[PDB]
């Protein structure tokens, strides 16, 4: 582990993440506009 | 592509089907044992006959179903 | 990885094999060669080697063939012949014993007398291979301590005859199935007031978990100390080496006492002989002595108070008196 | 006091938590980190014990019952009155247990030994577990353990067992009878045989590895190994307690119903 | 008697006869090992350290 | 799964009763139960106008009307008086062509023995009586329906045997009690079936550690033996001597009248109908001269 | 006793600062005594059994092939297979002369 | 970053995701258990047909 | 094709005859146990008079 490919992968690892969140946060939104829980 | 030089493929197809084939019974087997999915007795029925479930119900005097204690 | 654990064996060894050591062969004789099993020598010992037969071990077989033979055909007729429902409800099926009113005089052959006859036939077998295994230990000289710990266990087996000959019916005793010898275990403990409370049941129940304790600590043990050579107990018994010492200071630190490579065989003998043992004594003065064991409890300070779930009027305690059960109506009467 | 053999054995290091702190022996004892704990909740356990028979009816050992909660409190910390000294002294067990585990394996390290009693000792503790925490938490009441008492907790295994009206029936409870009838008799076995080589006919030598393996094929046709009968023994054992979990286990949180029904898979085989 | 019954008596006879099984299997755990050593000296429990076994070879 | 708990004893004794979430849910969802028919209770102080009617002599007009419609939906569906009637002469016990109207003379014998249910077995069916309904469930056919098969069967406990004790009440053995083994199996047998017949365990009604004791039991216990005796004066008295009019189709291998067991009423449930109420708006069934203090207007 | 002005309870003559219970044990457990005082309260004895004077063989159709005890709430309440209910039971019999063969 | 030198990023990324599976399961089977939420029985429900617990 | 080389295709036909054969088991027996689809005793009704599940 050279500490360089570690940026690489941190970079995979953000954006896999953030965009993981995303998608479930449209989720939330999608069954929102089914059954509220609130 | 780089994926495949820090997973072995051939661990990741036999995690893959494995997996999938688990959860693709397992779902399968989840509707099969419900009212509304129960394909192989009630799917002839048309969207309008197939059963529900209760919705906002009422209540019952008198009745109950656990034995007091 | 994880260390080698001794939980397996990975290398096999083959030679010829064992044939065994030499020994009086007037009265039997040794049948077979020897094979080897490979999925066997993972675990053990590799070697499916020959088996001594004499004449005790002949006549304990063809007597527990009789029986085994009368027990199944009997189990086969009672679902009238049919295969299919004899392997579909064997679990179910039984050899029952003779009607209560008979006593110990001799039933019917449909009502209890097959069941006699297996029963005298394995009582014989047992006694037969009991002789031979003392046999087979003398014939190596070795001590007779298999012997007599296969005879406690006869003890206890030879209980389930002696009870119900002391309270006078064959009908008391185990019927031949797998479920309704359960049957007839669940309806004993009824039948004389919660064998809970028989001191020498729960004498057996002790020793019973204390053999799996002595021999899950003893397994442990000995695996953990395999690789210094602690699975050869007899060298660390005439001449004790450092797995011996280590047994030894590890269960002395653990507990604040310890036994010896050569006693704590006499603790595990001494565990699996007294749970049938006190199971035997237990099991004889039931019905004999004691009659309701929740009631002797009492009796003796055992049984612990509760509140009282439910009160009685007078009304109700002449009412809610019953009757002893009696005999089955042999009338269907027309109302 | 010390064994003969024993000076030079009594070494520091194999501690999982401490130092020379705690690196010491208490008479025969070995006193670790896990040692003090141990004491600790064996004291604090035992104490609250004698309280909850001091509360009791009577002072008579047969008879002293501390009992769990009422299902109404529902994994909740009931009052001390009601049952909450019972969920405290479960606390104080549990911590007990683990941390003489935690001991054992500790003085195995220093000796240089494998890590198999700590693990069968293990087993034990999973079903003990099991008992008080896990099918209590499935069902959802702290209610459903057993009181702690010398009889009392066999009215509970009574009363329990009729719950599914033949408790005989049930598929992992007949395994694990098997488990411990089976390890009774291979331990009886594997002592006499040891015993009949070192104590052999009197004026005889004393047998070898040869002799046992040579009477066990000689009776049975087959015979396991030195080693090999002290894997069975620990397999026999632990399995034992092992299928006594999952027979408890699956009484209530899965199955309902009585035992007996439950045969009815078998009998509706299409064949 | 009355209270006396032979559930009882078996029950103390097997008390008395398990007492002295684990005095005989305490003194043979301590064929090996001891006398204990301690700076006060040799010390040793109760049951007494047994008198010393000798086991039987075969000749070579 | 889901699991239902209700503590029937003492705390850490191990008396509880278990349920499935999801079976009971459904089992109580799908039990419907008939609304009761708008009262009747105004009519002029007038002989009655009937024929051939023994039973309800003391039920006015409207009371009768309400009844017998409730009679027809509880047994043979709503409406369908041609199950037991004649439609062109109801007073008729007959039918045209000669022969009886069987389902007639078993619905007057069975007013009787309803109304003999819930006047004098109170002590069973306190204050939740019996209608028609609780057995037929809106069929003509009942459940737990049983026959003459052999001498050991265990449900004559419920028409001509009595006595199931087993447990001897002394520490030592005596003459007094000499059951055996094989008969406590048969009281195990029969107290398995009436586990089953209502969904509940042996804990129900008993603390195990001693079956024998009452104190110890649950006081449903005391309920459950009054059933016993109850069954055997509905069995002995009102359904077996019914044997000569069924036909043939309605009588078991032996030629005997159908017989009742608990699961009759219960169906695997603590209460019938899960303890539903509803003889208190049928004044004709209750042979009471006053169910709850609400009198019985004659 | 409770005094008529303060309230307080009256324990020998003397009043008590506090709200008085009485003291039991856990849950008001009372310590069990003899075994026969297990029977106070609990219905008497119950009657002798009920024995036939005589015994009648019934036909083979009415006889039970099985003769376990249990068997008709442990495995016949969960069968429902028509060829096993007919294995049930001994089957009629009669003989050559009344066949007239 | 520099986290991924302390941290071995496959040993994270398998137990991440075995925790995330584990924790969808979990509140998908939750759900399904539930009255208001059991989708496959009552999904076709409008919000206002939905049950919803006691107001007690 | 080169999934051979990763996979023995002695091990792959004998795991999906195996998995084959299983399913067409577990599905024949599912039918068999239904009511609609019990053929070997209603499989001579018509479509018209085959069960069908309720509501
Ligand atoms: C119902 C059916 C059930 C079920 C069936 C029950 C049946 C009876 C079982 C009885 C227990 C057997 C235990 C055992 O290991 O058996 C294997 C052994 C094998 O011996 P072997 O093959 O002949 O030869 C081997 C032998 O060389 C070495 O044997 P080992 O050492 O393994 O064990 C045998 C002895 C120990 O031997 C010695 O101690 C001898 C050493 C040299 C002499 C000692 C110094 C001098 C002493 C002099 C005074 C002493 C002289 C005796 O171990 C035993 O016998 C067992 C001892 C422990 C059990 C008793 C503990 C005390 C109990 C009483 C407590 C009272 C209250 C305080 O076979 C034997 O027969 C051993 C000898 C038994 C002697 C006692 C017999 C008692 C019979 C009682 C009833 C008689 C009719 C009324
Ligand atoms: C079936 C037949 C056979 C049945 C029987 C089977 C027996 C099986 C075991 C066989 C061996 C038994 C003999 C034995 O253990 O001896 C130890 C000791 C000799 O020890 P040593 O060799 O001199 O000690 C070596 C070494 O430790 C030297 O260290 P040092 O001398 O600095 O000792 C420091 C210790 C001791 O200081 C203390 O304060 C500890 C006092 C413990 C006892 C009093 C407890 C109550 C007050 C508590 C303190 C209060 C403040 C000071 O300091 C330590 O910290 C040592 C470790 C202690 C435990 C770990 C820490 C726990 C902390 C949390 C819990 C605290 C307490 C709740 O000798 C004796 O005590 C002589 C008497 C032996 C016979 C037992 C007599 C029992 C009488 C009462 C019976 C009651 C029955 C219900
Ligand atoms: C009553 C409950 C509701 C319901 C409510 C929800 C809700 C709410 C959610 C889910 C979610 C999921 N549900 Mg659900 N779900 C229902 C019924 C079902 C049924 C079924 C048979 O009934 C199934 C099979 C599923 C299955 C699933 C999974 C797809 C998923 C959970 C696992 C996961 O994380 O996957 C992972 C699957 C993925 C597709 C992840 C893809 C991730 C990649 C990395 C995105 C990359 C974006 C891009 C590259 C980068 C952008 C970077 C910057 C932002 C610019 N649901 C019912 C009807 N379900 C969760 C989810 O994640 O939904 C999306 C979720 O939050
Ligand atoms: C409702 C049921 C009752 C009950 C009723 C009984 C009865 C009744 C008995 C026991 C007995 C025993 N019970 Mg209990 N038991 C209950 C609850 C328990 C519980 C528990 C979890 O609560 C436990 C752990 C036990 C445990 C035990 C054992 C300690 C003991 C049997 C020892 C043994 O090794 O037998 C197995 C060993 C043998 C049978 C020895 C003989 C073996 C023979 C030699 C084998 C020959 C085989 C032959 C060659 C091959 C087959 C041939 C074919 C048949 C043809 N019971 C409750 C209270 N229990 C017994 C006892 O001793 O009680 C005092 C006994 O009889
Ligand atoms: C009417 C009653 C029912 C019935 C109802 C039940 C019920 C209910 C259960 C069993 C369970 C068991 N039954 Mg039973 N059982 C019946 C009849 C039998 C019969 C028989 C001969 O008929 C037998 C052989 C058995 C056998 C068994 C075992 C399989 C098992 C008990 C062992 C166990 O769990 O160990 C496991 C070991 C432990 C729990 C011990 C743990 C110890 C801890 C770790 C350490 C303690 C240290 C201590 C405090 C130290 C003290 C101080 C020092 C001494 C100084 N049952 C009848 C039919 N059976 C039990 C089970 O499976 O439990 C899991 C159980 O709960
Ligand atoms: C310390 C008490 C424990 C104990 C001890 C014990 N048992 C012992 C011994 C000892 C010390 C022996 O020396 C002795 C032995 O040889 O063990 C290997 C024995 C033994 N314990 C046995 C069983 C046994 N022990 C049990 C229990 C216990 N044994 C206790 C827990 C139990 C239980 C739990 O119920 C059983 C079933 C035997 C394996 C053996 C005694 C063998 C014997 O007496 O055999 C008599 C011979 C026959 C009955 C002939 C049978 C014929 C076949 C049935 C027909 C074969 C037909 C065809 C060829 C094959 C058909 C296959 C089917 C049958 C599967
Ligand atoms: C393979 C599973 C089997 C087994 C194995 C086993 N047990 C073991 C070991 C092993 C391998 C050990 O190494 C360990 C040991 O060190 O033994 C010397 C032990 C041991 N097995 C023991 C007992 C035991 N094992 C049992 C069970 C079994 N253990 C299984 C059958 C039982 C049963 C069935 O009842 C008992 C009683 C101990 C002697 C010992 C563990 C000692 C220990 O943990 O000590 C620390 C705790 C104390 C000294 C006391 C704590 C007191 C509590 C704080 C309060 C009260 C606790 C409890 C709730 C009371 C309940 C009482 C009522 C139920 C009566
Ligand atoms: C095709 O298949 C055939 C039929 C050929 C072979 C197949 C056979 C099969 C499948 C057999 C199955 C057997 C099974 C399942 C047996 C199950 C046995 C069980 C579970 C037994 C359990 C307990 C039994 C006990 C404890 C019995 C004890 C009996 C005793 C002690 C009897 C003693 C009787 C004596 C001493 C009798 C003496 C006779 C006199 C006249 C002297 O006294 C009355
Ligand atoms: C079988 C359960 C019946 C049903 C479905 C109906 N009735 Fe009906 N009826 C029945 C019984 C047992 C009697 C006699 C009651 C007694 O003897 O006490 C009757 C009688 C009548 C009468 C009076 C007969 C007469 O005039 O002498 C009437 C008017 C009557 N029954 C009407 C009726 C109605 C309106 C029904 C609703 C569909 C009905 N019957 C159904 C038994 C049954
Ligand atoms: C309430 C519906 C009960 C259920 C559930 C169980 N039993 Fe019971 N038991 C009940 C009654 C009303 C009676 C007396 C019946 C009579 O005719 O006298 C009994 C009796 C027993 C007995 C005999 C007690 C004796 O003194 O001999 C036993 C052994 C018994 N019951 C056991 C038992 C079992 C095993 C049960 C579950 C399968 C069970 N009972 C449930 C009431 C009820
Ligand atoms: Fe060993």
């Amino acid at each position: 582990m050279t500490e360089d490919e570690a940026r690489r992968f941190h970079g995979y690892f953000v954006t896999g993440t953030l965009g993981y969140i995303i998608v479930a946060a449209v989720a939330h939104f999608l069954a929102w506009q089914w059954r509220p829980w609130f | 592509h780089r994926i495949w030089l820090m997973f072995d493929p051939r661990r990741v197809m036999v995690a893959m089907v494995g997996f999938l084939a688990v959860l693709a019974l397992v779902i399968h087997f989840i509707l099969l044992s419900s009212q509304r999915y129960s394909w192989i007795e009630n799917g002839t029925l048309s969207a309008a006959q197939a059963p529900v479930g209760a919705s906002a119900p009422a209540a019952a005097a008198e009745m109950s179903p656990l034995p007091p204690g | 990885m994880l260390e080698y654990q001794n939980l397996f064996t990975r290398v096999q060894v083959r030679t010829v094999p064992e044939a065994g050591i030499e020994i009086d062969e007037s009265t039997g004789t040794r049948y077979g060669t020897g094979t080897f099993s490979y999925l066997a020598g993972k675990f053990g010992d590799a070697q499916i080697g020959p088996i001594y037969l004499g004449w005790a071990g002949v006549l304990s077989l063809i007597f527990g063939f009789m029986a085994f033979e009368i027990i199944g055909l009997n189990m086969w007729a009672s679902v009238g012949w049919d295969p299919v429902e004899f392997i579909r409800q064997l679990p179910w099926l039984a050899l029952e014993p003779p009607p209560p009113q008979y006593g110990l005089r001799v039933p019917p052959l449909a009502q209890g007398g097959w069941y006699l006859m297996a029963g005298f036939f394995l009582t014989i077998s047992i006694l037969l291979w009991w002789v031979r295994v003392y046999r087979r230990a003398r014939a190596l000289n070795m001590g007779t301590h298999l012997p007599w710990a296969f005879a406690s266990a006869i003890f206890l087996y030879s209980t389930f005859f002696f009870q119900p000959l002391l309270v006078g019916s064959w009908s008391e005793m185990v019927p031949f199935g797998i479920f309704p010898h359960l049957d007839w275990t669940s309806a004993f403990s009824i039948r004389y007031g919660n064998l809970y409370y028989n001191p020498f049941h729960a004498l057996s129940i002790a020793f019973l978990y204390g053999s799996a304790v002595l021999f899950a600590m003893h397994g442990a043990t000995i695996l953990a100390v395999a690789r210094l050579g602690g699975e050869r107990e007899i060298e660390q018994i005439t001449d004790r080496g450092t797995a011996a010492e280590r047994s030894m200071l590890f269960w002395r630190w653990t507990m604040g006492f310890n036994a010896t490579m050569e006693s704590i065989h006499r603790w595990s003998w001494w565990f699996a002989v007294l749970t049938t043992f006190s199971g035997g004594i237990g099991i004889l003065l039931t019905g004999t002595v004691v009659d309701n064991w929740y009631l002797w409890g009492v009796k003796h300070g055992l049984v612990a108070p509760y509140p009282a779930q439910n009160t009685l009027t007078e009304e109700q305690q002449q009412l809610l008196r019953g009757r002893y059960q009696g005999t089955a109506p042999d009338s269907f009467p027309s109302y | 006091a010390m064994l003969s053999f024993e000076k030079k054995y009594r070494v520091r290091g194999g501690t999982l938590i401490g130092g020379d702190l705690f690196d010491f022996w208490f008479g025969p004892f070995y006193v670790g980190f896990f040692g003090v704990t141990t004491i600790f909740f064996v004291t604090l356990g035992t104490l609250l014990c004698v309280w909850g028979a001091a509360m009791g009816p009577t002072w008579n050992l047969w008879q002293i019952s501390i009992a769990p909660p009422d299902l109404k409190y529902g994994l909740g910390l009931a009052p001390l009155r009601e049952g909450g000294l019972w969920q405290i002294i479960t606390l104080c067990a549990l911590g007990a247990f683990g941390s003489w585990a935690l001991r054992q394996a500790e003085i195995s390290r220093k000796l240089g030994m494998g890590m198999h009693i700590p693990w069968a000792y293990g087993g034990a503790v999973l079903a003990y577990a099991t008992l008080v925490v896990i099918r209590p938490m499935l069902l959802g009441a702290w209610g459903h353990g057993f009181p702690y008492g010398i009889f009392s907790h066999l009215d509970w295994v009574s009363n329990v067992g009729y719950q599914y009206l033949h408790f005989h029936y049930n598929p992992a409870h007949m395994i694990a009878v098997t488990f411990f009838f089976t390890n009774c008799l291979a331990l009886a076995m594997h002592g006499s045989l040891i015993l009949s080589v070192t104590n052999p006919k009197k004026g005889t030598p004393v047998g070898t590895s040869e002799t046992e393996n040579v009477f066990f094929r000689d009776l049975l046709g087959y015979s396991i190994g030195a080693i090999g009968i002290h894997r069975l023994g620990l397999f026999l054992a632990v399995g034992a307690a092992v299928w006594s979990a999952i027979c408890i286990v699956i009484s209530g949180p899965f199955w309902t119903k009585g035992w007996p029904e439950w045969w009815n898979w078998w009998l509706n085989l299409p064949i | 008697m009355q209270y006396i019954d032979g559930a009882q008596i078996a029950l103390y006879a097997f008390w008395l006869f398990f007492f002295g099984l684990i005095i005989y299997i305490r003194r043979e755990d301590k064929r090996e090992g001891y006398p204990l050593e301690s700076p006060q000296g040799p010390r040793e429990g109760w049951p007494a350290m047994p008198e010393k076994k000798t086991y039987i070879h075969r000749p070579t | 799964t889901a699991t239902d708990s209700v503590q029937v004893g003492y705390r850490g004794t191990g008396m509880e009763q278990n349920y499935d979430h999801g079976d009971l849910k459904k089992q109580f969802a799908q039990v419907k139960i008939p609304t009761p028919l708008p009262p009747a209770g105004e009519s002029p102080p007038g002989p009655l106008p009937w024929q051939n009617v023994q039973v309800l002599n003391d039920i006015s007009v409207g009371e009768f009307n309400r009844t017998m419609v409730a009679m027809s939906t509880w047994v043979a569906g709503t409406g369908n008086c041609a199950y037991c009637h004649n439609i062109a002469n109801l007073a008729a016990d007959t039918l045209p062509n000669g022969k009886p109207l069987y389902t007639k003379l078993v619905a007057r014998r069975m007013l009787q023995m309803t109304r003999q249910i819930n006047g004098q077995y109170s002590q069973h069916v306190k204050n939740t009586g019996v209608t028609c309904y609780t057995c037929h469930m809106g069929k003509p056919l009942p459940n737990g329906l049983w026959f003459y098969s052999s001498q050991t069967d265990y449900l004559r406990h419920y028409l001509d045997r009595d006595g199931a004790r087993v447990v001897t009440r002394d520490v030592a053995p005596s003459n007094a009690n000499r059951s055996s083994v094989k008969q406590t199996e048969w009281t195990y047998a029969l107290m398995i079936s009436q586990s089953r017949s209502l969904g509940v365990n042996c804990t129900y009604c008993h603390n195990t550690r001693q079956f024998a004791s009452w104190k110890e039991a649950p006081p449903a216990r005391v309920t459950a033996y009054h059933g016993i005796l109850m069954l055997r004066d509905v069995n002995q008295n009102y359904l077996s001597p019914l044997q000569p009019v069924y036909p043939s189709v309605r009588l078991g291998t032996q030629g005997d009248a159908p017989k009742a067991q608990c699961v009759t009423c219960h169906n695997g449930n603590y209460k019938p109908l899960y303890g539903a109420q509803m003889v208190k708006d049928y004044p004709a069934l209750w042979g009471r001269a006053d169910w709850n203090g609400v009198p019985f207007q004659g | 006793p409770v005094d008529p002005v303060t309230g307080q309870t009256i324990i020998n003559g003397e009043p008590v600062v506090g709200r008085v219970f009485i003291m039991q044990k856990t849950d008001g457990t009372v310590k069990l005594g003899k075994w026969q005082a297990q029977y106070d309260g609990e219905p008497t004895a119950p009657e002798a059994a009920n024995v036939g004077s005589s015994y009648t063989v019934p036909a083979p159709e009415h006889t039970r092939r099985m003769r376990g005890i249990m068997i008709q709430s442990t495995l016949w309440s969960i069968d429902g297979k028509r060829s096993a209910r007919e294995r049930r039971h001994y089957r009629p019999q009669t003989t050559g002369a009344a066949l007239g063969q």
